């Protein structure tokens, strides 16, 4: 109901975590596990690629069609790049439905 | 191969192919007699015109067929779908085919 691809076998959840690396256990033998462990954390990249089935119009309308342009206009910020610190922004929702078929 | 009988069909799609497209444009025309079949002589003579538009030529009772706009071939859909995802286009061969002739 949020749109998007109903899957009953969707991308599964690759999930990640550190490794417990422990500090200093004492001398002798203690059996209530561990509370200390070494401060640490991970990084790293990650690539995710994937492939799309398009589906072409096959329209035989005579007129123009109704586009996702950018305003052509003296603006102070581009649509859709960054700030003048760095940040980057979305304007506005984009959706999907552009292109007309009849019914 | 007349009388009863086309000789030629109305061929006016668009395919655009990969790489490129081609329009065909079917119209139908009509020619009339020209001059009463003379080679008339033009000139500026009997116009009374000034330096500048002066000219002297010959009319004939000949027509001729000119397709040298582009909305002969293009759509104003295909125009659209030419001019804003192509950086250029170039004509690369023409085929003209003129059928089914009518003189009244």
């Amino acid at each position: 109901l949020m749109g998007g691809f109903g899957l009953k076998n969707p991308p599964p959840q690759i999930l990640i975590k550190n490794t417990p690396v422990p500090a200093n256990p004492p001398a002798e033998f203690s059996a209530t596990k561990f509370a200390s462990f070494i401060t640490q954390y991970s990084t790293g990249q990650v690539s995710v690629e994937i492939e799309w089935e398009l589906q072409k119009e096959n329209s035989k309308r005579w007129n123009p069609e109704v586009q996702y342009t950018s305003n052509y206009a003296k603006s102070a910020n581009v649509d859709f790049t960054v700030d003048n610190n760095g940040l980057y922004t979305e304007p506005r929702p984009i959706g999907t439905r552009y292109l007309t078929r009849p019914l | 191969d007349g009388v009863g009988n086309a000789s030629g069909n109305w061929h006016c799609d668009s395919t655009w192919l990969g790489d490129r497209v081609i329009t065909t444009s079917t119209r139908t025309w009509a020619l009339p007699t020209y001059n009463n079949h003379l080679y008339k002589q033009i000139s500026s003579a009997s116009t009374g015109a000034s330096n500048d538009n002066h000219y002297f030529g010959y009319s004939t009772p000949w027509g001729y067929f000119d397709f040298n706009r582009f909305h002969c071939h293009f759509s104003p859909r295909d125009w659209q779908r030419l001019i804003n995802n192509n950086w250029g286009f170039r004509p690369k061969r023409l085929n003209f085919k003129l059928f089914n002739i009518q003189v009244k």
